């Protein structure tokens, strides 16, 4: 129950949320409203990027596509999730504004307390994850131009003490 | 009271004045004026002078704060 | 002319007037120091603005305060 | 004319207008009410 | 109050002669003035402001009337390059026939005086191709002035008097300001562009009688309703125009083609057009934010209270900014000089590169003379700027109002702004100095291989970083693969780089360790101007030797000589000084840009870039070489037409010697001089029968002080002008 | 003597001792190490 | 060609239903908490100068969200500012 | 090669300033015998300018067109030698004047007049100090995580 074993842990997060380990060390969240908006913006980034990561290797295992006109897709696009995303903005309660429940929890895994707890803490864990999943697969593509993640692991299971970051990471 | 009113004679005293010259500097009070009429008994001594080369002031009881030290 | 104004920081050791070359000040009783005097300033129409009382003012700043104004010619220092 | 109109407006301006200027101002500089 | 001063009865009952004196010196400090209220001060400012409007309008129309009338300017049209400018005949009686014989210039029966002004330039490149388009100008800007004076007179009357309620309106203000004033302005620029001043270079001249009926592009409008805006971009004058006439032009009225016109190395008139027209479009669309009558917009005030960070680090925010600027006007003035002196020092820096005005960068005196007139003008409003700010937060800044805000917050840390602008200035000093020194020494020890020469990389990087190939860093504009380059390969980087690499232009100078060491000069000034002025607005209301100094206002002499001494402690001392420093630093900046540039039209670039590195070259082939012309103007056998050149050159070393006994020599020597003076002339006979009215007395320190800083700056700035001017009109290179 | 030393540790005596020890210092190296722009030693 | 009547009336009805179906409540929310431009504690109006005077006239519209002549300007203006930009942007080959 | 500067192991502006500047020296020599001090001096300064040239050249210093080593501060490793050791050489002097200075204050701070000690300088006590600013990078690293390197208000 901490990203660093020995760190002492802040105040304003000791292990209640959903997803704390006491890593604040540049003191972001140091007061209680930005915090909240915080984890807020954190669900979300999390959740969008666990929707990418599936789009980006199941195309690259079959399809292939390296995930890489405009002025209509584009709008379309605009239209359909500005809306959503304002109408998400519309609402005041904060834990609903995280995790609303009612018409987006069907199955019911929302209907006993402890387990929403750890299902919480599965989400963020899940979803730090596949953020750094992400940063992973733009950084790659950075690096290296033209290559897909999945393309990279094979690469890194072919000769992985010959292939790796370090190449990138260093001049010598 | 005829007890001391204000810091002890040698307490290392701050000056909350915003005008004098040791504005958020210790200072050393040599005496207090137990007249309970006069506004500024506290005699202080600081270490450094001021512009008019002058190391002691008079100050009141609430434009000045004893240090935890 | 001049505005001199002493305020009630001054322990009454009678250096702002006896140094005013112009008898602009004068020491009066008073309760609020051991010495039970304060400066004033009844005349300030001949006051030059030399400020030779508040370099004699020996307080944190200063009690004594001389603020230049409506310049005449006493308080020039004219003799024509 | 044009060529001589400087000849007019030059020691029109810069001597008169100083006069008219100057002692109009000095009497409104020395005034009492 | 009685006598002169009727807005200061302090002065009126003043028997001596410095009433003269304050009331010249405060006839404008409304605010300080007896008796008034905050509408009367509002009200007098506004008329005011009409009254330079008046006066602006009236300055251009002489500008125009002379050019008109005593000019050349139809000639100058024909032949730009070959014949010379005129600004306004002369008519000076004391002149010997010499003198009548070597200022006839520019085709004239008549002496004159050459147009230095670039006006010729910006008038030819707008249109206006005769005396009358000239003559009608200036009747008009006649007819804004009257018009101006009668509006300033009627805001007056009681009838049309705005209350401080409307002059606070600082949100329809805003509204309008930017849409109308900037945005109309230059979209109305443009129509004259696209109407006029494109026609005029592309041939036919469109005038009122016939503007109705020329089209500017030959499908009118249809283009630009039907959103195919492509189409006024078609044939962009394509290399080979003769601006003022067909041959080579085409019919666009809008291109960002970029870079100079060849014949002019000037901007395209299409580009400004296009320009003016897109910056209307933002402006016009930034007018339309601040709220109004109308229910929508901005109330700058929440924006403010809005602006608070959580954290605690700016503390509480622009909280109470909004009441502390509308209510000041010295706030106001002080952040519009910071604006107006940052865009006048950058009309400067973008008109001696990108020159917008037709055979400007050709003549060379022009250019001088108008980045050297911007540049000081930019330097004094500057620190009027930091002056106003402290004469803000002396008089109109309420600390409760205002409590732990980010002004609050910003006088609280004064010490250490000031204690790192002083190490800022310090370092450069100390390095930069040291670093000249050294070189003149190697110089002076015949080693110039062991001189401090720092090749500026990071100038060089940013000109690479635009398409400079003179270093071979080939980064994001001068390599090709660049997807900078990329994006605006086909809209303006060909001209932009055929205009940036040719080293005969002035944008973006093959630069070098000189350059480097005068920037780091310049840095010193800037630092060093900025500490006096920020150190002066921060203890404006006090310090530890003086901490009641709002209560005895922003100008004053001093404390006395009690507490080791206060001279030059107030705010305006500080303001003072800083003008000092302002004109050293104007000074190097206008040094440097003369020398590098008379070098680049002379030819010799290494002249500066081998003698700039020493202080010696300065002196020796800037001041010494190009002051060979100048002083010879009028020798013992004969003048040239220099001779006013190096007359101004000496009235202005004079009035610059004669500030030092102002500033040097202070009060008390002259008053007993004048006491001895007045014995005198009260027991001379004769002259006992007249006395004055005004009892003599020696000026004031604070006034002296500014009376040697008028003599400072007006040398400075006359004899910089005599050199600048006579050096580079003495050869044109 | 004790008040001898204290006069040579007084600011102006010591002041002009420590820089001329320095300026011979330097002196020294420019003679040793003269007309000096780069540091040679692992560059 | 974009047929430039089609993508403006089409953008234009666009930002109008951005605004009153979408987020008009927001817009509304953020002018009554930004509040009228007040000064020294006081609207405009309510300190002396009578030309401000919000006008409830303009503003009166029994649209029943309130959709006042206003926000009919300013929710098109966007989109004839959107459309022109989508038909120059589009006009040339870049 | 960088900023557009030849190196000056391969320029020939500089060359011609060495040659120039021998020409120059020799034309002064000619003026005395060979054997005296002042043709000795002559020829000590002609071996020392030509020598210079040379390390100028093997150093990798970069000449531009005026022929004159331009040093390049950007942070390029072969030009290290110009600015950057230089620069840690002056910097760990100058903290060692600093932190000397300052822990020699702080010492006669507790003194009865310490201004005294700012005029008579207390030579063993600066003597015992004046070596301890030899390890100023770490002890004022310290002294700031400890508290120590910045006062605190009261
Ligand atoms: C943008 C995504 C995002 C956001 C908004 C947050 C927000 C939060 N995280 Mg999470 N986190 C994220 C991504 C994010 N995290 C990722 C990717 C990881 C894995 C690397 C983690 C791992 C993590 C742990 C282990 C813990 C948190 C915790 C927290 C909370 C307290 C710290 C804080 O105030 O940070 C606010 C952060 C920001 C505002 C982001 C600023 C980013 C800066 C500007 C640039 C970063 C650049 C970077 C160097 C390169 C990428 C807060 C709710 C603590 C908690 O209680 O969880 C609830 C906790 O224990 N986070
Ligand atoms: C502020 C603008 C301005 C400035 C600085 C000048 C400057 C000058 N003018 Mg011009 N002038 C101007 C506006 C200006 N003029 C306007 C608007 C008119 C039309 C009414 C004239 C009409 C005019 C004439 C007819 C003459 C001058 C002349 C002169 C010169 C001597 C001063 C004089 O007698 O002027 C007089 C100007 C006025 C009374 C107009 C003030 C409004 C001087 C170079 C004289 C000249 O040519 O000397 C070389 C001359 O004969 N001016
Ligand atoms: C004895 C020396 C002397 C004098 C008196 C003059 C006089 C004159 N010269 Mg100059 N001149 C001289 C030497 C002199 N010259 C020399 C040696 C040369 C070099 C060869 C020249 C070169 C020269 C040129 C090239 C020109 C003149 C011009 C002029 C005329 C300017 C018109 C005018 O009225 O200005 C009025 C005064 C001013 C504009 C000065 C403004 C600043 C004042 C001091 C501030 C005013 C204060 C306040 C705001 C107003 C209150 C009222 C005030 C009256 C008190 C004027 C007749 C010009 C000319 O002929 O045009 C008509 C012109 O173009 N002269
Ligand atoms: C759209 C409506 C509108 C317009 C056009 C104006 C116009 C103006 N107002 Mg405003 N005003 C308005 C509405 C408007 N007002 C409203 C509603 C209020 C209600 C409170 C006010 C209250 C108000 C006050 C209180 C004051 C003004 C003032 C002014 C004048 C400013 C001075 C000036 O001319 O510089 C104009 C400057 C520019 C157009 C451009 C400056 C900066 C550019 C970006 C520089 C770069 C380009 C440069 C110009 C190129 C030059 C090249 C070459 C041609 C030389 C100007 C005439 C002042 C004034 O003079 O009083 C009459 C003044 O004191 N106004
Ligand atoms: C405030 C600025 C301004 C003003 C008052 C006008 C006024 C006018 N324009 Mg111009 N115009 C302007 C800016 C302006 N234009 C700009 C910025 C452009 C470029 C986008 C044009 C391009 C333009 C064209 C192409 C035509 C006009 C035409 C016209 C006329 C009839 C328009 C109905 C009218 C005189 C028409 C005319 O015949 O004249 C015409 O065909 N205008
Ligand atoms: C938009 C421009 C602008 C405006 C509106 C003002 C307006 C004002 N200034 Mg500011 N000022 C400005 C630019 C401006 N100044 C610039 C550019 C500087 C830098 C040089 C200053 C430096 C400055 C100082 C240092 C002081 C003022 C003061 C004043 C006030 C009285 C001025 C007066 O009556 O003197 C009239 C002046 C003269 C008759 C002669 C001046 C001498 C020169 C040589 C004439 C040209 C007035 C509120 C004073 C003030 O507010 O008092 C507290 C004050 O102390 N100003
Ligand atoms: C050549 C003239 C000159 C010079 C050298 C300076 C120098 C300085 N002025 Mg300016 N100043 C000047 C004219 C000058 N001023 C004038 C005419 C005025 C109008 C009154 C002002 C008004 C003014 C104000 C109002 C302010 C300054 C400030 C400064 C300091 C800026 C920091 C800096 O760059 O220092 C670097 C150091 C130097 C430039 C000193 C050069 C000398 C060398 C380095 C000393 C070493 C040589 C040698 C070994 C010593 C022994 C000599 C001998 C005994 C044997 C600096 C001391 C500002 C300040 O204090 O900021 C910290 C400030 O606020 N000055
Ligand atoms: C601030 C600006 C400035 C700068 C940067 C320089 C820089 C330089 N000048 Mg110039 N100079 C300047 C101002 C400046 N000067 C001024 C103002 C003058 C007029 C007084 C001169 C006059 C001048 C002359 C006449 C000469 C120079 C020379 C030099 C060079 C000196 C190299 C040298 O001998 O050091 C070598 C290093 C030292 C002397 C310091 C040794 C420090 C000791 C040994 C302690 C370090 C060891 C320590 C124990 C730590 C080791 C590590 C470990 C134990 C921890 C250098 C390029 C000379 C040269 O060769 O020009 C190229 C030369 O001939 N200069
Ligand atoms: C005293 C005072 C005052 C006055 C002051 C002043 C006068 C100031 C000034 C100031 C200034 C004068 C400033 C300036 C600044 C600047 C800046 C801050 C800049 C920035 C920039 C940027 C950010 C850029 C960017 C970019 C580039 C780089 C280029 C290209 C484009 C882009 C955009 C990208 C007042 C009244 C206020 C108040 C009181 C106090
Ligand atoms: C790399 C380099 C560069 C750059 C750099 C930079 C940009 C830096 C910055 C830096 C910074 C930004 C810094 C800051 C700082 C701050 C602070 C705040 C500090 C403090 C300190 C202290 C306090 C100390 C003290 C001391 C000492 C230790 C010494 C002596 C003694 C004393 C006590 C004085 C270049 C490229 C140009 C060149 C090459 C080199
Ligand atoms: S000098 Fe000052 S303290 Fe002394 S008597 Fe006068 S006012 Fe009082
Ligand atoms: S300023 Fe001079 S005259 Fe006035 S009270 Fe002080 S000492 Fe007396």
């Amino acid at each position: 129950a901490h990203w660093m074993p020995g760190e002492p842990r802040p105040a304003y997060l000791d292990g209640s949320a959903p997803g704390d380990f006491g890593f604040d060390p540049l003191g972001l969240g140091e007061v209680p409203a930005n915090l909240e908006r915080y984890k807020e913006s954190e669900l979300i980034h999390c959740r969008w990027a666990m929707l990418a990561v599936p789009g980006i290797l199941v195309p690259e295992a079959l399809g292939y596509g390296n995930w890489v006109t405009l002025p209509t897709i584009l709008a379309i696009e605009f239209l359909a999730i500005a809306f959503v995303e304002h109408q998400r903005s519309m609402e005041k309660d904060p834990e609903k504004k995280k995790y609303p429940g009612g018409a987006f929890d069907p199955l019911g895994y929302s209907k006993d307390p402890k387990k929403l707890e750890e299902l919480k803490v599965k989400e963020i864990k899940n979803g730090r994850l596949a953020l750094l999943a992400f940063v992973g697969f733009c950084v790659q593509q950075s690096a290296y131009p033209g290559t897909g993640p999945l393309e990279n692991l094979a690469t890194h299971l072919a000769d992985p003490w010959h292939n790796n970051i370090g190449d990138i990471v260093i001049p010598f | 009271k005829p007890p001391p009113i204000g810091p002890k004679r040698g307490s290392k005293v701050k000056i909350l004045r915003r005008e004098s010259y040791w504005f958020k500097n210790v200072g050393s009070v040599v005496a207090v004026d137990q007249d309970p009429k006069t506004r500024y008994p506290v005699v202080v001594r600081f270490a450094k002078v001021n512009y008019a080369n002058i190391s002691t002031n008079n100050y009141a009881l609430d434009e000045v704060e004893e240090v935890a030290a | 002319s001049h505005s001199v104004k002493i305020y009630d920081t001054c322990i009454g050791c009678t250096q702002c007037v006896r140094a005013c070359p112009t008898d602009v000040l004068e020491m009066i009783p008073w309760d609020g120091c051991k010495a039970k005097q304060i400066a004033s300033a009844p005349r300030t129409e001949d006051c030059v603005g030399c400020k030779r009382c508040e370099s004699a003012c020996p307080t944190d700043f200063l009690s004594v305060r001389v603020y230049l104004w409506h310049e005449t010619t006493r308080s020039m220092g004219l003799a024509y | 004319t044009f060529n001589n109109l400087p000849s007019i407006f030059v020691p029109l301006v810069g001597l008169v207008f100083p006069a008219i200027a100057m002692a109009s101002l000095f009497l409104h500089i020395q005034k009492n009410k | 109050a009685l006598r002169f001063p009727r807005f200061s009865q302090g002065l009126a009952q003043d028997p001596t002669t410095r009433r003269i004196w304050f009331g010249i010196a405060t006839a404008h400090d409304f605010e300080s003035h007896d008796d008034i209220t905050e509408e009367r001060l509002y009200q007098n400012i506004f008329a005011s402001h009409f009254g330079q409007l008046a006066i602006i309008f009236l300055w251009t129309s002489g500008n125009l009337f002379h050019v008109a009338w005593q000019g050349n300017f139809e000639t100058w049209v024909q032949d730009p390059l070959h014949v010379r400018p005129i600004a306004h005949a002369i008519w000076d009686p004391h002149f010997g026939q010499p003198a009548v014989e070597a200022f006839t210039r520019g085709g004239a029966l008549g002496p004159v005086n050459i147009a230095y002004s670039g006006v010729y330039q910006w008038w030819y490149t707008i249109g206006l191709r005769t005396n009358e388009d000239l003559y009608t100008g200036a009747l008009f800007l006649l007819f804004l002035s009257a018009l101006s004076l009668i509006g300033g007179w009627l805001h007056l009357q009681p009838k049309w008097k705005p209350r401080v309620s409307w002059f606070k309106n600082a949100e329809s203000r805003l509204n309008h300001h930017l849409s109308g004033l900037f945005g109309v302005s230059s979209l109305a620029w443009t129509g004259h562009l696209v109407h006029v001043a494109i026609p005029a270079s592309r041939g036919e001249y469109v005038r009122w009688n016939n503007f109705l009926n020329v089209l500017p592009h030959p499908q009118g409008l249809g283009p630009l309703f039907t959103g195919q805006w492509n189409l006024y971009a078609q044939n962009p004058d394509s290399s080979s125009h003769l601006f003022g006439t067909s041959q080579g032009s085409g019919t666009a009225i809008l291109t960002l083609l970029g870079g100079f016109h060849p014949q002019t190395q000037s901007l395209w008139l299409t580009d400004m057009a296009h320009h003016h027209l897109a910056i209307a479009i933002l402006f016009l669309i930034a007018g339309h934010m601040y709220r109004t009558n109308f229910g929508i917009g901005h109330s700058i005030k929440d924006l403010l209270e809005a602006h608070i960070p959580p954290g605690g680090r700016l503390g509480r925010g622009h909280k109470g900014l909004y009441d502390t600027i509308n209510n000041s006007i010295h706030f106001q003035l002080g952040l519009a000089l910071a604006s107006l002196g940052v865009i006048t020092s950058l009309v400067a820096q973008h008109m001696y590169s990108l020159p917008a005005y037709a055979f400007i960068a050709q003549d060379f005196t022009t250019q001088a003379a108008l980045y050297t007139h911007h540049q000081y003008i930019a330097g004094f409003i500057m620190t009027g700027a930091f002056a106003h700010g402290a004469i803000f937060f002396i008089r109109d800044y309420n600390p409760e109002q205002n409590e732990d805000n980010v002004l609050a917050r910003m006088l609280d840390h004064k010490e250490a702004i000031i204690s790192h602008l002083s190490w800022a200035s310090l370092f450069l000093g100390f390095h930069t100095l040291g670093l000249y020194v050294h070189n003149d020494v190697m110089l002076a020890f015949g080693t110039p291989e062991k001189q401090i020469l720092i090749e500026p990389i990071f100038a060089q990087w940013i000109q690479s970083a635009h398409g400079k190939t003179s270093y071979g860093f080939d980064v994001l504009l001068s390599s090709t693969s660049g997807p900078a380059f990329n994006a605006g390969r086909s809209i303006w980087l060909p001209g932009w780089l055929n205009a940036i690499n040719e080293n005969s232009n002035s944008l973006f100078l093959t630069i070098g360790p000189g350059d480097f060491l005068v920037h780091h000069a310049i840095a010193l000034g800037l630092h060093t101007t900025t500490l006096i002025l920020v150190k002066g607005a921060l203890d404006a209301r006090g310090s530890k030797l003086m901490p009641d100094k709002k209560d005895f206002g922003y100008s004053f002499p001093c404390d006395g000589p009690g507490r080791g001494g206060t001279c030059d402690i107030s705010a305006w001392d500080a303001f003072y000084l800083a003008v000092f420093w302002m004109l050293n630093t104007i000074g190097w900046v206008t040094f440097y840009w003369h020398w590098k540039h008379i070098t680049l039209w002379q030819g010799n670039v290494s002249q500066f870039n081998e003698s700039s590195t020493y202080l010696m070259g300065w002196l020796r082939d800037y001041l010494w070489l190009n002051s060979s012309q100048l002083i010879n103007g009028y020798n013992p056998f004969g003048m040239n037409s220099l001779s006013v050149w190096a007359w101004m050159f000496l009235f202005g070393h004079l009035v610059w010697a004669t500030g030092f006994m102002f500033l040097i020599s202070w009060r008390g020597y002259w008053q007993e001089l004048i006491e001895t003076l007045a014995w005198a002339h009260e027991r001379t006979p004769l002259a006992n029968l007249i006395r004055w009215k005004d009892k003599p007395v020696a000026l004031s320190i604070v006034q002296a002080r500014l009376v040697g800083l008028a003599h400072f700056s007006v040398g400075y700035i006359f004899t910089y002008a005599a050199f600048l001017i006579a050096s580079t009109s003495g050869k044109f290179g | 003597m004790r008040d001898l030393k204290t006069y040579l540790s007084v600011a102006p005596v010591l002041s002009t001792l420590w820089f001329g020890s320095l300026a011979g210092l330097l002196i020294e190296i420019n003679r040793l190490f003269p007309d000096a722009l780069t540091f040679p030693f692992f560059s | 060609e974009l047929s430039p009547s089609i993508v403006i009336s089409l953008s234009t009805g666009l930002s109008l239903f951005l605004g009153r179906f979408v987020f008009f409540n927001f817009q509304r929310e953020n002018v009554a908490k930004q509040g009228l431009p007040e000064q020294n504690g006081k609207t405009h109006f309510e300190a002396g100068d009578d030309r401000a005077k919000e006008y409830v006239s303009l503003l009166k519209s029994n649209d029943p969200i309130g959709f006042n002549i206003v926000d009919v300007l300013a929710w098109g203006s966007i989109g004839h500012i959107v459309a022109y930009y989508i038909l120059a942007t589009s006009s040339n080959g870049y | 090669d960088i900023s557009g500067l030849t190196p000056c192991k391969d320029s020939k502006q500089f060359a011609k300033r060495e040659k120039q500047q021998i020409k120059k020296l020799e034309s002064s020599l000619k003026l005395y015998a060979p054997e005296s001090a002042p043709a000795l001096a002559l020829n000590a300064q002609i071996e020392k300018t030509k020598r210079r040239f040379d390390n100028y050249g093997k150093y990798g210093l970069l000449c531009g067109s005026d022929g004159l080593p331009h040093l390049i501060v950007n942070g390029d490793q072969r030009h290290w030698g110009e600015f950057i050791t230089p620069g840690i050489l002056f910097l760990y002097i100058a903290g060692w004047i600093g932190w000397v200075g300052r822990s020699y204050l702080i010492a006669i701070s507790g003194e009865k007049k310490p201004a005294m000690k700012e005029i008579i300088i207390d030579v063993p006590l600066a003597s015992r100090i004046i070596f301890r600013g030899f390890i100023w990078p770490v002890a004022a690293y310290r002294e700031f995580l400890n508290g120590d390197l910045i006062a605190k208000d009261v």
